[PDB]
């Protein structure tokens, strides 16, 4: 009942964003809340956020 | 109120520098340091790569014959390439290389207004001497982080993420400074970690200029 079959492969590149589920290894799952700017994150004495 | 003046731009490395401010009243050191750190990590002019075209490939999920690394990995390597254009806000860079051996950023054909801070940066590896690679690298001036999705034509062009930010680590300390006899004078030293594209003193000057421009919003001119 079909002459030709055409298969088209799309390749979408996902990115992390609020609402995504991220989890550790010791059963402490969680959902991303806010993508904080780099300067707003807490930083130690050397300045690494 | 004593006016802070910039006294030292001492550099311990090509990518690491410390800028010190000798005179400061009490309480002003932390305020100035925090404002400068936020305004430096937030908004600085950069010259990151935006576009890349390779003759052989069509989409960045393919693999070029004779190239050790995947095309996506090549694009990711190019994303970290640090370059400064001192004359233009737009340039087209052409990379041509043949034969067995790693393809470093030093192999990019260079113009007078375009220089590479670290030529040792590697882009891809050529495993077969018959194989050859060719690129057209497009470099733009911007600030902040602009994802490749929010651009607003040909199949060949490959889009990379753009992150124009010379600075990547800013830290400051407030220390007591001895000026004449009066105490409470503070010295603020700011430790910077750039990719080499932006000078430290020029970065501080630009950041303070932006801060002063933004202060005029709720105050009359002074």
């Amino acid at each position: 009942g079909v002459l030709k079959i055409v298969k088209v492969y799309l390749a979408v590149k996902r990115r992390i964003q609020p609402g995504d589920k991220m989890a550790g290894r010791h059963g402490n799952k969680g959902v991303i809340s806010k993508i904080n700017p780099i300067e707003d994150m807490p930083y130690d004495e050397n300045g690494t956020p | 109120f004593l006016k802070p003046r910039l006294v030292d731009i001492e550099q311990v490395s090509s990518t690491h520098a410390k800028v010190t401010l000798e005179p400061l009243e009490r309480g002003f050191g932390h305020t100035l340091g925090n404002a400068l750190r936020r305004i430096l990590l937030s908004s600085m002019p950069g010259c990151a790569v935006t576009e890349v075209e390779i003759d052989g490939v069509l989409h960045e999920y393919s693999t070029k014959e004779g190239v050790q690394e995947d095309i996506l990995e090549i694009l990711l390597n190019l994303k970290g390439l640090a370059v400064r254009v001192q004359g233009k806000d737009e340039v087209i860079l052409t990379l041509n290389k043949s034969g067995i051996g790693p393809v470093t950023a030093a192999d990019i054909t260079h113009d007078g207004d375009v220089e590479i801070v670290k030529p040792q940066h590697v882009i891809c590896h050529l495993t077969d001497e018959n194989a050859s690679i060719s690129m057209r690298i497009k470099v733009q001036r911007g600030r902040g982080y602009v994802p490749a999705s929010t651009r607003i034509r040909p199949i060949g062009r490959l889009l990379v993420d753009a992150c124009y930010s010379p600075v990547e680590r800013i830290a400051y300390n407030v220390e007591a400074a001895r000026v004449e006899q009066r105490t409470d004078l503070d010295k603020l030293v700011i430790e910077m970690e750039t990719n080499g594209t932006i000078d430290p003193e020029e970065a501080i000057r630009r950041a303070a200029t932006i801060l002063a421009e933004q202060l005029e919003a709720f105050v009359d001119l002074e």
